[PDB]
Formats: structure tokens, C-alpha cells, sequence
RNA sequence: GGCAG
RNA sequence: CUGCUACCA
RNA sequence: GGUUGCGGCCAUAUCUAGCAGAAAGCACCGUUCCCCGUUCGAUCAACCGUAGUUAAGCUGCUAAGAGCAAUACCGAGUAGUGUAGUGGGAGACCAUACGCGAAACUAUUGUGCUGCAAUCU
RNA sequence: CCUAAGGGGGACUCAUGGAGAACAGAAAUCUCCAGUAGAACAAAAGGGUAAAAGUCCCCUUGAUUUUGAUUUUCAGUGUGAAUACAAACCAUGAAAGUGUGGCCUAUCGAUCCUUUAGUCCCUCGGAAUUUGAGGCUAGAGGUGCCAGAAAAGUUACCACAGGGAUAACUGGCUUGUGGCAGUCAAGCGUUCAUAGCGACAUUGCUUUUUGAUUCUUCGAUGUCGGCUCUUCCUAUCAUACCGAAGCAGAAUUCGGUAAGCGUUGGAUUGUUCACCCACUAAUAGGGAACGUGAGCUGGGUUUAGACCGUCGUGAGACAGGUUAGUUU
RNA sequence: GGGUAAACGGCGGGAGUAACUAUGACUCUCUUAAGGUAGCCAAAUGCCUCGUCAUCUAAUUAGUGACGCGCAUGAAUGGAU
RNA sequence: GAGGUAAAGCGAAUGAUUAGAAGUCUUGGGCUUAACUUAUUCUCAAACUUUAAAUAUGUAAGAAGUCCUUGUUGCUUAAUUGAACGUGGACAAUUGAAUGAAGAGCUUUUAGUGGGCCAUUUUUGGUAAGCAGAACUGGCGAUGCGGGAUGA
């Protein structure tokens, strides 16, 4: 529960970008029975940021509808555009921490087409939790 | 009848190590403790004076007082919903310097040396420690190492 | 019929003592009491006067203990005494006194406390402790470490004690173990103590033996006979030696007839070398073959 | 418990302020006076009608008492008090133990 | 007297052996664990057949005794008392307790019986015999199986008799002079220790 | 805890 | 050591 | 490099059975007037270094040595275990998923290192 | 419990085994060797200890004085116990040191009152002296229900507030126990394991026994038995049809489908249970709130009267006997 | 210290034996005293117990008559009639 | 850093325990049995153990830090040694791991409560129990909604 809170996953169908290290991998292992995660493609990142991209501005959830919003909050980190933000996420950049924390947790819908018959078992065993590794893109296409 | 005496349940905790009973080697009495030193607490069963209570067996704290044969150690103990500062008097047989100080103090020295040398060479250096990162790409040569195919083995009884 | 005792389990569970306790050389109880220092006197060391007697030598060392091992401050041996004029009786109580005086004077020269804390310049055998001088450094404090040697009134270790005390070192002690202490009437006979300091007992043995058993006098006191040293001039040998020791207590190492490398090369010739693993395997194979 | 009839402990007397020789005696509680204020109050309360006006202890449990040594300094006659642990038998200056003998 | 074994079938309690803490414990019904020709040499009985537990379970000493008697009777009747060596490989060391022999107050029981705590795959009974006596020894164990609760398997061992060596490694070590008799068991050669004593104890040792 | 045989 | 008498922690 | 005194770690140093040991040291060794202690100058004390000896102590070496220590495509990713399922099974229990992971065993290697002072063929 | 079994110092090494020595032997005393503690350390158990913490010897009172800090239990209150220092004064040892009781973990006690020690200090209030009294600081006398009232019974004549937080029925879970049924097959059965049985073991079912529990009911579900009447179960006593036998017949025993149909009259007992007499095809076993009291009856139990025996000083008790006791 | 039970009340445990078998007529010692006498009884008093024997009946845990080491009958706490 | 539970071990200590074999009886009886001894063998421990996890648990990861120079004291040192606290100087945002942070810290005052119960896993007593008692977490109580027909 604490791990999911520290990942800012405090509701169902909340999504977040995590840079993989030993520390973050050991974090995600604790939350594994409750999450589905994987390796996102560039088009998946772009669709997420374009459709459901919001920034944390003065502790408020603000739509990323103009590059001035991104510049005013991430211009000191050389992020001047939505494509700069997408690039910084995709190629995990020197300012990944600031860019991903500026991004409000993505609030996805339920999958169009549903889950598997039973979610709460590992993807390897025919469920939905754990690491699915490239099928996160298909799942995100379903949910975004 | 319940028994909750001072040394209840310390049958194995306060035992000497196997083949390590008897006299205390004198480096224990030659170590020097200063106020502010971080020390581990480990009760020695053969010295019954100045012995810690079983709660402090295995705890690490700050030296605050130095007396003829003992040190005062500050421990933070959870009592309900907060911590309480405990002040324990321990003979030096039950005390050992904590090894975490020398490692952090070495990273401080190394950072100072690297920063000054990088300034001398006119470049920049990043001193923050990093967690282990996923490994990069690589090419595996198969000269002398052609892949060997394994299969699951049939069931056998070996009794 | 009875159980064999030295089993493999007996050896497995045996806890060997400390190396220097199994050698029968270190009393670790007494060593802990001597060495351990007040924890609020943080890195200030306690200084020990280690006094050890061999069959031929008196060893007196001023030692402080550290984690990597003991460190010698100064050391005086009885075989240095011939330089100062004492060639015979190198294990007297009086030779012990001279060695204690020598180590005291040498330590004080090394420290710089020569003019201050001279000591008892006129040895009359009275019990006395080195008192500090007001508005000056305190006397060098040293504690006596007699090791495994028994505490008896008249023992030679307290001769080294008395010599070092008169030499200016402050060494805490009591006079009830000196020769001449009357245990019934608890006072020290300083006349007999001065006799022992200046070889009076040895001179009295010379005088008493010469007129009773001349043959034994000839065998026991040969060196004195060929040196033409009588009893009446025995005392002066020490009285002069004392003075010379105070005149120049500095250590002069023996000039070495060979270098370190020459000593090592000579000694290495008489040192058997361990068999190689292959060598002992070949020996085993040969013994099997000759067993068929 | 056997305690010798003499003892050298610290004397708190202003003349002494040091270990002096003391004579040891067992403390014996003095007789309760009739003019102590609590005694006077109790007698007034008990007078008249009403019965017993205070409580009387019954449920005795101890089988021993704490022995108190009265140490009198032989120099200045200042007394000191020392309580000992609970002993069923206590003598002062008894015969000392003799180890190494048969029954 | 005795409750049905179902009351004590499962390893629900910690092991409760005889000790200085429980002393008035009765004796196990099984006292004999080796039957048949227990003095036979290793070379006489090469074939080993086991009765193996497929259960984590408790077996009473009464069941151990009954199965031992059943197997012994059948095998001695059909093939002779000296055609096999039967060994019971589980000893009942766990004390069962009975309460009734007030209410739930002070309900700590009294010793009632003894049981062996067996695991899955644990050998219960071993029978070393000749190869030609296989079907007999098997039927002796198959009858003994009825006296036990739970599932047991009859497994033909890969090894020579009661030795830990396979039936081929034993023959190799036998023709190489590395095995000597010790009565009913054997001693194996060691390449460690006193060379002379090792060579003397195994004279036919073809060293390599 | 006081007397007394 | 028996009897009688006495009982604020 | 040997040896002594004082040590640190406290068996890779211990134990058993053999063998060797130049120089110095150490040791055994000689004596009882004196200080001292004993049933016993055996231990302890003192005296000579003079009469003798490396016999022992001590040191090193030897042993498919016992023990100890270390290591490991040894066993074994086994036993155990954190987490999971509306998994199996009447149950006892078991399998699978994401993780952590022994002990015994087996084999090989080793058998004190070292600080201060003094001394020595 | 201990003037040492406390404190200091010193010397020595223990249990046990082997080999030897007059009486002397398995066990007396002497000697050597081995001996990691296999001994001992007041008392439970655990830990600790080998030039010691054990044994013996020498000297001693640190088991002393002053008042703070800390640890455990903990509210971070008290009590108990313990720890490390400060300031004294001592003991011991050549000394370094060690010693603020017992090698460590248990071995103990508030307010009020009394009593003693200390300071000989403060007060007795119109002012004094001397007695007396009261204060201040530290012990002791004790509360073991041990944070600490001053305390005998009975009630079957009984009362009240409540309680299904809790017993005495049914019901529910369980099934040890009770009952019933299997599996294996050592034996029994002239031979012959299995016609009929069946030990040592082992798997079950049942809720017709009794326990275990305490979930429901204490602003009340009428607590024994019998009589009466209906229905249901089957683990079938009889009756129908059959299979098996150590089935010649007759009788009997084992078994299958079967609850369609029946399963009694009496002596004694309140009885359920039991036990006899007799008839019968047979006189099977159970359930339905241990069916059934606005269906009865009221013999028993279980209000109040009374008697006895044992028990109690007694009032009274008895799950012992006895007699009389409103059934809406 | 003495008296007193038609005062309250009490009235027991222990140790051996007869020319088949069975039984035991056959003595002292303790509890603070005496140790249940004459009688009566499975009685409204007996647990075991529906005691045993006889009688009564076809059959009787009922009744009566016997028996009595009587859990725990008994003499104005009145016994037996 | 600490630990002694799971596992493991018993030809390792303690305690328990099955079977032979070879020796000694010289301090057992009638070739024999039984003792011991030696090397082996089967099987065990909540109040056994050499070893020894997983989970859980103590501390640290800087600016109140590190380094350099030299002031005070009645403490401490033979000391010009230290101890503690200081004056002065250098090291600047990669000020020295991650992730998160509807901010942190502090105070006063007062309510109800002090019958609990259930599920997974660990676990004690009991034959067991919709039984009695503990550990961690999550729940019901205090909670509706969709599913398990019905049901804290
Ligand atoms: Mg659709
Ligand atoms: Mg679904
Ligand atoms: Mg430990
Ligand atoms: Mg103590
Ligand atoms: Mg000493
Ligand atoms: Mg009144
Ligand atoms: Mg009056
Ligand atoms: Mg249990
Ligand atoms: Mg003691
Ligand atoms: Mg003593
Ligand atoms: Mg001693
Ligand atoms: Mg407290
Ligand atoms: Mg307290
Ligand atoms: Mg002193
Ligand atoms: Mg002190
Ligand atoms: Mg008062
Ligand atoms: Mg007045
Ligand atoms: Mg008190
Ligand atoms: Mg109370
Ligand atoms: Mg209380
Ligand atoms: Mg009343
Ligand atoms: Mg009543
Ligand atoms: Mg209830
Ligand atoms: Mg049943
Ligand atoms: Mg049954
Ligand atoms: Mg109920
Ligand atoms: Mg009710
Ligand atoms: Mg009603
Ligand atoms: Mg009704
Ligand atoms: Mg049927
Ligand atoms: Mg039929
Ligand atoms: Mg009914
Ligand atoms: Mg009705
Ligand atoms: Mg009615
Ligand atoms: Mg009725
Ligand atoms: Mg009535
Ligand atoms: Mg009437
Ligand atoms: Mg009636
Ligand atoms: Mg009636
Ligand atoms: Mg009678
Ligand atoms: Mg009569
Ligand atoms: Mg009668
Ligand atoms: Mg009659
Ligand atoms: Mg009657
Ligand atoms: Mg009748
Ligand atoms: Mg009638
Ligand atoms: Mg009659
Ligand atoms: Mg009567
Ligand atoms: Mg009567
Ligand atoms: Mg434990
Ligand atoms: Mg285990
Ligand atoms: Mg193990
Ligand atoms: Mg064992
Ligand atoms: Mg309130
Ligand atoms: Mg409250
Ligand atoms: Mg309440
Ligand atoms: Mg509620
Ligand atoms: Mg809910
Ligand atoms: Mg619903
Ligand atoms: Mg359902
Ligand atoms: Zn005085």
C-alpha cells in the first residue's frame, strides 16, 4: 500500500512512468500483484501524453494544451515542448525525474475489450498482473 | 506463573560464541571511545557488571558520556506512537565501534579529492551515488561456445 | 576396556587458550588490570616497568600497550652493566638495583627530566617515593609488571623497583617486600636494605666462606679471585657503577660483527624447507608401490 | 545470621567524619508513650460510645522482621542505624565458622 | 481402550518425546526392527525393496508392529525365515496424549501411545533379499500396507542391498578391492588417513 | 506483649 | 513453657 | 633468517607419533651464608655463571595423520521461505507464478601471520 | 540462607580414568600419568567462569557516608531490583587496580499512627527557665487479596436490580464415548483363511447414548413417565419372492429386493430402563421441540407442613429414605 | 479442684485359634471419657440393593415372616411392645 | 550490525535409539552368553546442538559536514599530551542514493471507547467443535453497491 502510494498509484487504472534501476525495480516487485506494467513504445508514450497529459502546477492538475504551460514549469530543465517532454520520457533523460513528476498520473479508462478472464494473477499464468513487457502497448491501446 | 525478570529469554542471546568462552582479548580494553561515536551494543555474558538489558542487545547508538570503565549510549526506542530517548550505561566489553562511520567518512574524503582534482583538470564530476542500472547491449561470441540444447529429464527414483 | 579419550570430537570441540597463555608467558588477568586505562584519559597510555629474570640476564623495559602490539619506550639489560663496571654477579639483587637505576636514568634522559627529578643521589636505603616539583612537570609514572614471578619479601624484582625509584621515576610501591622489612615490627631496616643495594650480602658470603670452605670459595668466587676483588672493595664496584650510570645512561648498541643480510644468509642454511605437494604425493605413490 | 559485636564504619559525627570503631547492638523498639499526639487522639476518639473507631490489623503474613544494628562510635558516642535483610535467626558475636572439621 | 487411529493421524502437535519433562510414558508396541536373516552378508541379498510413505502422517507403534508381523509371517511362510532381512525404518518417538483417560479446565492429557512421524517419500520398511524372491517380498510388503493408514508405494531400489551404492558401482568397488565385510554391513576404502592402515585393511586395493 | 508457676 | 490478662500501623 | 623480552589477532597457531637443530639466546644445570617459603631448597627465595648438557624444554621438518581454516560448474538452485490465484486434492498435502535461498555431503588447497625493542656465524 | 557463602590479594586445579604401594579388599591413605571442565560455585533453571568466579590460605568490613543520573516492569507513576559516575572515608595488594553485599537473572511493602537514630537545630504564638509536646532528615514495626478495607454462617420462609455476559431442557457445531458398518487376513471351523467366524491393525457412517461447548431463550418456549392418536425412517422381528450353507428331510444360520402389512395380554416398579408369566406369524429398533400437559393424569421430581438416619455448636445440609401437598 | 447425662451430647480403630471342611468359644494396646448393654431392623432409619431365605402369585423392584460386622438402629436426643 | 525460528545434524557435545562384526575380560557367570572397547549401522528432540536461512529488525548515507590554523580550563597527561567548547580560513547548488511529499513543526482542550468478532497465514490446549487461547495483516462491528440462489 505504501509502495503504491509512493508510485502515485492511488486509484484503479492509474498509470505512471518509472525509470528502471535496482531501487525502482525492488519497489515495483512489492506492488507486482496489483499492477500491470511493461516497456512502452514511443507511439504509446506520445498518445498518452497527447490525450491524457496533465501537469502538476502549484499542486493542481492542468491540461497540457499549450507549450507555454510546459515551458513555464520545465523551462529551467530545457523542456520547451510536448515533444521535448515526450523525448525526455522515451529516451530516459537527465531530467527524467522532474519531467515524470511534473506529469500527473495518467487516469486511464477500463480496457475496450476487457481483461483476461481473471485479472489478479501473473501475466505468465494467464492473468494480468506483473510484467508483460511489450503487451503493455496493446493494453494501453485498450485503456487509453 | 508468568516470569518477566531482567534476563528472561536471554538463554542464547547472552551465550558466548562456540569455542570463544573465557578471557576477553585486550583490544576491547584498548579501544578509545569519544562522545559522539557510534557504537554497537552486544552483551558479553562473561561480564555481568555494566551489562545491557536484552532490548539493547543488537542496537546501535551515540556515545554521550565517558566514565572510568563505561560509556553512556543514547538509544531511540519506540514506546507506543513515538520514540523515547534512552540513556544506557555500558561497560566497554559490551560496546564496539560501528563500521558505518568509516564507510561514509571515506566517501566524504573521496568526494573531496575527486572534486578538487576535477577542478585542477578543469572538468566537472558528479558525486551522487547511483543504483545499479539495466545493462547495455552486447554481442555474444560463439567461437568455442556453440549453444548446447537442454531438455527436461524423465522421472526417476534413486532410492 | 575403558573409553579412548582423545577422540576427533575431543579435538573438534577443544578451545585452545591464547597463544601466549599456552606458552605459559602471559598472565592475561594481571595484564588486563595493568594495561587497561581510564576511558576518560583517552589516548594517554599507562607505562609498565616490565621486569623479567632469565638464568643469565635481567631485562627491564618501559612499555606501553597498543592494539598492534606493545611498544618499548626504553630498555636496560644486565649485560650492559660491564660497560658501567659490573662484570660479575649479573643477577644479584644489587645487579637488579643497578639495572633499575639504569633504565630510570635512561628514560629520564630521553624525556628531558634530568635536572628535575634526579632521585636519591645519596643511597642510604631509606624508603622514598619520587615527589613532584611544584610548578613543573610531574615525574614519569611507571607501574611495575613482574609477570609470573612470585611476590616475596627480598625478591629481586623489587630490587629493580628500588633502583628505578631511586633513579627518579615515580613508581608507586610499599617497602614491605624489600629485604630488611620486619613483618612483626612493621618497619624497614634501612641498614640491611643498603647492604643489599651495595652487595653487602655477597661480600659477607665471600668473607664467611673464605675462612670456612676455601675450596668452595675458589669455585664459587673464581672470577673475583682472578680479578683480585675482595669483600671490602665489593661495595665500591656498585658505588662507582651507580655514579657512571648517572653520568652517562645513554644506550650504546653493540657494534654488530655482521650485517642483517649476512646473519639471514648464514641462518637460512640451517632451516629445513617444506616439501612440495607434488613431493609428498610422490612419496605416497612410492610407499604404495613398495607395498605392492 | 551472625554479626560481630564490633565494626569499623564511617562516623558521621562532626568530631569524627571517618571510620572509627563502633560497638554493635540489636535495636529494640522503645515503649509507646501515652502522651504521643496520635495516642492522645486515639484515646479521645475511642472514648464514649461507637465501639472500635479505627482498624485492627489481622492478616499477618510476615514470619520475620528486619534486624537493625545500632552502631555506637567508641570515640564520640554517636549512634548509627543499619537495617539487615530478613533473617529468622540472628545472633551477635556468635562462634565463627570452622572449616575443615568432622561432625 | 484405544481410540481409532483417525484421532491421531495427523502431525498436528510439535514432537513430544520421552524426556526429563515427561517420564511416565508406556513402551512402544514394536520392539523388534530387524527380522529374517539379519546376519546375512551384503553379497547374499542384492535386491532391496522398500515400502515408502506418500503421506505426511503419523503411524502408531501398533500399526508398525502389525505390519511387521504381517510381512514377516507371509515371507517366512512362503520363502523361509532365512530368505530375507526385513528392517523397519521408522521408530515411534512421538508421544500421543489422551485427556478423558472438569470439562475443558486442566485438559492437558496423559501419555496414551507412541507414533512415528513420517514424511512424504520416507521409507517405512526395507527388505533385502535375493532377486528370485522379488514377487514374494513384494507381496509381503503389499499385505503389510493394509495395516497402515494413507498411501504407501512399494519401490524396488536401484541399490545393492542396504548399501548406498548402485548395483553397478557396488560391483565395481567389489572387483576393485574397495569393499570389505563388517558382519551384516560393509566398510568402504578411504583415500584419507594413515596410508599403511588403509592398505592393510584393504589388501586387494588396486591403486590407480 | 505483661504477670506468674 | 501452661494459665490469665492486653491489642489504632 | 635464528633467539630473547613484551605483545596483537587467538588452532592455518591445537593434538599424536617420529626426526633434525650451526651462532647467540633461552633452557636444563650447580650451591644454601644471606632475604624468604616448605612434610620435602621438589615448587617458591637467594647465591655462583663457577662444574656439566642439548637429554628434555623450545624451534623447525616429516605423516594418502586427527583436528582446524579456506575455497568450490560438490551437493543444490535442493531443503526452507516472502508474495499469488474462485490452482489441484475428500483430506493429508502438492504443483505452478514473481522473489530470497541453506546445512550436511563431496573435492581441492593450506597448517600461523605479524608489531616494538635487543641480540646473533 | 550467609561475618562469610561479603571485599581484596596470593597459591593451587577440578569430575573422572589408568598404572603402581603393608594390613587395604569395589570404596580409607600415598605416587605418577591422562584429564576443555565431563567438577564446583547456598537454594529453581538458564547463562558465566581454569595461573578463576572453583579449592585452600592471609588481611579485612565497600554489607560504610551524602544526595543526584540511568535500566527493567512503565502511565515512561510508584515499589522491588540493578547499572555508571560525583564528593568522602576506608579495606586489600609490591602495584596497576579492585571493592557502594552475595558471579548474573527471584528473594519483597504507601498514607495515617508508633518507635529509634541524626541535627541538638525550629515551634509551643503576652515574655522567660526547666520538664513535657510538636516539627525537620533517615531507618524499623505491615499490609502475601503482595499500588496496601478492620470482618462468621444459614435461608427448603424469602426479597430486589439485573443477566441468556452464566448453569439446569430442546435445538445447532463435534463424535471422544455409545451404536452400527467396511478393508486386510494370523487363526477357528475333522481337512479347509473367507459356509459361518475372525486376532494384530486400519477406513468409515450414525445422532436412537453420554460427554465437550455455551450460539439462541432468564420483561418464562410449562422441566419425568404413562394414557391417547397420527405419521415417518430402515440398520427387517414377522409376512411375499428369492440367493448361500459345514442346505438329505425337519429345523436353523448367512445374505438380496423389500417399510405393502403387522409387531400383543399381564405380575412388580412413578419410572424411561428392567425382569419374569403367557399368547403369538412376530412379539424389530428408532424419529417427529428426548412428538404429544389451553389433550388428560400427576404416581416421581422440585416451594411452603412433618418424620428418620448421617452431618453441623446452631440456624440448618443431604444430588438419602418417607408421608401430605390448587395442573388456569 | 469437686459434682452433674430423664444437661447438650458420645458410645471406635488394632493384633491369633478346635482329632475332614466351615466358624471361632479362647487376651492386651491406643484415641480428650466410655467404647452400643437390653432390645429392634434392608424398618418412615441400609448406600451397595430389586440384599439373601421362606411365603403370598401363572408371573411380585410391592406385602408379610425371617437373617444381620447395622453406609449411618438403640434406650425420657426415650428402646421394645 | 544483531538474532538461533524454518531447515539441517547426530560414523559432532547432551539426551534417546535398531542391528550385526572384531577384540579384551585382567575386576561375570553357566564352548557359551552377558558386559565393556573399537570401527560401523537404522531412527529422533518444544524445554538438544557444531551450522543456519527467508520474512521481520538497529544504525548511516553531510553545511549542525570534512579538512587547516591556534585560544580557555580548577578536568587529564611525564609533557608543550589530550578532552570538551571555541576564534580564524577553504571546500556552493550533483551540498554528495531512489521514489514520493493537499507542507512541516508545535500547543491546548475535550468526546466516545476500555464485552468484540471473522478470513488467509503462523500457532497452543483439545478426539474434535459454528470450541477455548495467542502472532502479523486485512476485514465486519461502523457498510451500502455487483457477484457467491439465500448469508455481518
Ligand atoms: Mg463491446
Ligand atoms: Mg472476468
Ligand atoms: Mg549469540
Ligand atoms: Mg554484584
Ligand atoms: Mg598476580
Ligand atoms: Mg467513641
Ligand atoms: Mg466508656
Ligand atoms: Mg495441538
Ligand atoms: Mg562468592
Ligand atoms: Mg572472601
Ligand atoms: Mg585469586
Ligand atoms: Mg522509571
Ligand atoms: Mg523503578
Ligand atoms: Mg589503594
Ligand atoms: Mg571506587
Ligand atoms: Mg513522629
Ligand atoms: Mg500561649
Ligand atoms: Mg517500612
Ligand atoms: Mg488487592
Ligand atoms: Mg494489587
Ligand atoms: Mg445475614
Ligand atoms: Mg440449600
Ligand atoms: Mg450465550
Ligand atoms: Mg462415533
Ligand atoms: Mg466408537
Ligand atoms: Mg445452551
Ligand atoms: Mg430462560
Ligand atoms: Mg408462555
Ligand atoms: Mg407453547
Ligand atoms: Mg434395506
Ligand atoms: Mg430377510
Ligand atoms: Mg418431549
Ligand atoms: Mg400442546
Ligand atoms: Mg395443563
Ligand atoms: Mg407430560
Ligand atoms: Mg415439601
Ligand atoms: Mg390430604
Ligand atoms: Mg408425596
Ligand atoms: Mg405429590
Ligand atoms: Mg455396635
Ligand atoms: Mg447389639
Ligand atoms: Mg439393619
Ligand atoms: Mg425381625
Ligand atoms: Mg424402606
Ligand atoms: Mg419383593
Ligand atoms: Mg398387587
Ligand atoms: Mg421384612
Ligand atoms: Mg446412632
Ligand atoms: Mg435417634
Ligand atoms: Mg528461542
Ligand atoms: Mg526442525
Ligand atoms: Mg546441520
Ligand atoms: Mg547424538
Ligand atoms: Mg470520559
Ligand atoms: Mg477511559
Ligand atoms: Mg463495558
Ligand atoms: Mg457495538
Ligand atoms: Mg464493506
Ligand atoms: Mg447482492
Ligand atoms: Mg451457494
Ligand atoms: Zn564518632
Amino acid at each position: 500500500r505504501k509502495v503504491l502510494q509512493l508510485l502515485r498509484l492511488t486509484q484503479i487504472n492509474a498509470g505512471v512512468f518509472v525509470r528502471l534501476t535496482k531501487a525502482t525495480s525492488e519497489l515495483i516487485k512489492l506492488a507486482e500483484p496489483y499492477v500491470a506494467y511493461g516497456y512502452p513504445s514511443l507511439s504509446t508514450i506520445r498518445q498518452l501524453v497527447y490525450k491524457r497529459g496533465f501537469g502538476k502546477v502549484n499542486k493542481q492538475r492542468i491540461a497540457l494544451s499549450d507549450n507555454a504551460i510546459i515551458e513555464a514549469n520545465l523551462g529551467k530543465f530545457n523542456i520547451l515542448s510536448i515533444e521535448d517532454l515526450i523525448h525526455e520520457i522515451y529516451t530516459v533523460g537527465p531530467n527524467f525525474k522532474q519531467v515524470s513528476n511534473f506529469l500527473w498520473p495518467f487516469k486511464l479508462s477500463n480496457p475496450n475489450g476487457g481483461f483476461r478472464a481473471r485479472k489478479f494473477q501473473h501475466f505468465i499464468q494467464g492473468g494480468d498482473t506483473g510484467n508483460r513487457e511489450q503487451f503493455i502497448n496493446a493494453l494501453v491501446k485498450q485503456m487509453n | 506463573g508468568k516470569s518477566r525478570g531482567y534476563r528472561s529469554g536471554t538463554r542464547y542471546a547472552f551465550q558466548r560464541d562456540f569455542k570463544k568462552h573465557g578471557a576477553i582479548p585486550l583490544s576491547t580494553y584498548l579501544k578509545v571511545y569519544k562522545v559522539g561515536d557510534i557504537v554497537d551494543i552486544k552483551a558479553n555474558g562473561s561480564i555481568q557488571k555494566g551489562m545491557p538489558h536484552k532490548y539493547y542487545h543488537g542496537k546501535t547508538g551515540i556515545v554521550y558520556n565517558v566514565t572510568k570503565s563505561s560509556v553512556g549510549v543514547i538509544i531511540n526506542k519506540v514506546v507506543g506512537n513515538r520514540y523515547i530517548e534512552k540513556r544506557v550505561n555500558l561497560r566497554v566489553e559490551h560496546v564496539k565501534h560501528s563500521a558505518c562511520r568509516q564507510e561514509f567518512l571515506n566517501r566524504v574524503k573521496s568526494n573531496a579529492a575527486k572534486k578538487r582534482e576535477a577542478k585542477a583538470n578543469g572538468e566537472t564530476v558528479y558525486l551522487k551515488r547511483q543504483a545499479a542500472k539495466p545493462r547495455g547491449s552486447r554481442i555474444i561470441s560463439t567461437e568455442g561456445n556453440i549453444p548446447q540444447t537442454l531438455a527436461p529429464v524423465a522421472y526417476e527414483t534413486f532410492i | 576396556m575403558q573409553k579412548e579419550f582423545r577422540t576427533s570430537a575431543y579435538h573438534s570441540r577443544f578451545q585452545t587458550p591464547f597463544r601466549r597463555r599456552q606458552e605459559g608467558k602471559t598472565d592475561y588477568y594481571q595484564r588486563k588490570r595493568l594495561v587497561t586505562q581510564h576511558k576518560a584519559k583517552y589516548n594517554s597510555p599507562k607505562y609498565r616497568l616490565v621486569v623479567r629474570f632469565t638464568n643469565k640476564d635481567i631485562i627491564a623495559q618501559i612499555v606501553s600497550a597498543h592494539i598492534t602490539g606493545d611498544v618499548v619506550f626504553t630498555a636496560a639489560y644486565a649485560h650492559e652493566l660491564p660497560r658501567y663496571g659490573i662484570k660479575y654477579g649479573l643477577t644479584n639483587w644489587s645487579a637488579a638495583y643497578a639495572v633499575g637505576l639504569l633504565v630510570a636514568r635512561r628514560a629520564l634522559q630521553k624525556l628531558g627530566l634530568d635536572e628535575t627529578y634526579t632521585g636519591v643521589e645519596e643511597v642510604e636505603g631509606e624508603f622514598e617515593l619520587t615527589e613532584a616539583v611544584e610548578d613543573g612537570p610531574r615525574p614519569f609514572k611507571v607501574f611495575l609488571d613482574i609477570g609470573l614471578q612470585r611476590t616475596t619479601t627480598g625478591a629481586r624484582v623489587f630490587g629493580v623497583l628500588k633502583g628505578a625509584s631511586d633513579g627518579g621515576l615515580y613508581v608507586p610501591h610499599s617497602p614491605n617486600r624489600f629485604p630488611g622489612w620486619d613483618i612483626e615490627a612493621e618497619e624497614l631496616d634501612a641498614e640491611l636494605l643498603r647492604k643489599y643495594i651495595f652487595g653487602g650480602h655477597v661480600a659477607e658470603y665471600m668473607e664467611e666462606l673464605l675462612d670456612d670452605d676455601e675450596e668452595k670459595y675458589k669455585s664459587i668466587f673464581k672470577n673475583y679471585i682472578e680479578e683480585e676483588i675482595e669483600s671490602e672493595d665489593v661495595e665500591e664496584i656498585y658505588a662507582n657503577a651507580h655514579e657512571a650510570i648517572r653520568a652517562d645512561p645513554s644506550f650504546k648498541p653493540t657494534e654488530k660483527k655482521f650485517t642483517k643480510e649476512q646473519y639471514k644468509a648464514e641462518s637460512k642454511k640451517y632451516r629445513q624447507q617444506k616439501l612440495t605437494r607434488a613431493e609428498r604425493q610422490a612419496k605416497v605413490a612410492k610407499k604404495i608401490a613398495e607395498f605392492k | 545470621v551472625n554479626v560481630p559485636k564490633t565494626r569499623k564504619t564511617y562516623c558521621k559525627g562532626k568530631e569524627c567524619r571517618k571510620h572509627t570503631q563502633h560497638k554493635v547492638t540489636q535495636y529494640k523498639a522503645g515503649k509507646a508513650s501515652l502522651f504521643a499526639q496520635g495516642k492522645r487522639r486515639y484515646d479521645r476518639k475511642q472514648s464514649g460510645y461507637g465501639g472500635q473507631t479505627k482498624q485492627i490489623f489481622h492478616k499477618k503474613a510476615k514470619t520475620t522482621k528486619k534486624v537493625v544494628l545500632r552502631l555506637e562510635c567508641v570515640v564520640c558516642k554517636t549512634k548509627a542505624q543499619l537495617p539487615l535483610k530478613r533473617c529468622k535467626h540472628f545472633e551477635l558475636g556468635g562462634d565463627k565458622k570452622q572449616k575443615g572439621q568432622a561432625l | 481402550a484405544r481410540r481409532p487411529a483417525r484421532c491421531y493421524r495427523y502431525c498436528k502437535n510439535k514432537p513430544y518425546p520421552k524426556s526429563r519433562y515427561n517420564r511416565a510414558v508406556p513402551d512402544a508396541k514394536i520392539r523388534i526392527y530387524d527380522l529374517g536373516r539379519k546376519k546375512a552378508t551384503v553379497d547374499e541379498f542384492p535386491l532391496c525393496i522398500h515400502l515408502v510413505s506418500n503421506e505426511l502422517e503419523q503411524l502408531s507403534s501398533e500399526a508398525l508392529e502389525a505390519a511387521r508381523i504381517c510381512a514377516n509371517k507371509y515371507i517366512t511362510k512362503v520363502s523361509g525365515r532365512d530368505s530375507f532381512h526385513l528392517r523397519v525404518r521408522v521408530h515411534p518417538f512421538h508421544v500421543l496424549r489422551i485427556n478423558k483417560m472438569q470439562g475443558m479446565r486442566g485438559a492437558w492429557g496423559k501419555p496414551h501411545g507412541l507414533a512415528a512421524r513420517v514424511s512424504i517419500g520416507q521409507i517405512i520398511m526395507s527388505a533385502r533379499t535375493k532377486d528370485s524372491n522379488k514377487d514374494v517380498v513384494i507381496e509381503g510388503l503389499r499385505r503389510a500396507r493394509y495395516k497402515f493408514p494413507g498411501q504407501q508405494k512399494i519401490i524396488i531400489s536401484k541399490k545393492w542391498g542396504f548399501t548406498p551404492l548402485n548395483r553397478d558401482e557396488y560391483i565395481a568397488k567389489k572387483t576393485n578391492g574397495e569393499v570389505i565385510d563388517d558382519g551384516a554391513y560393509v566398510k568402504f576404502l578411504s583415500r584419507k588417513g594413515n596410508l599403511e592402515a588403509n592398505l592393510q585393511q584393504f589388501p586387494n586395493y588396486q591403486y590407480s
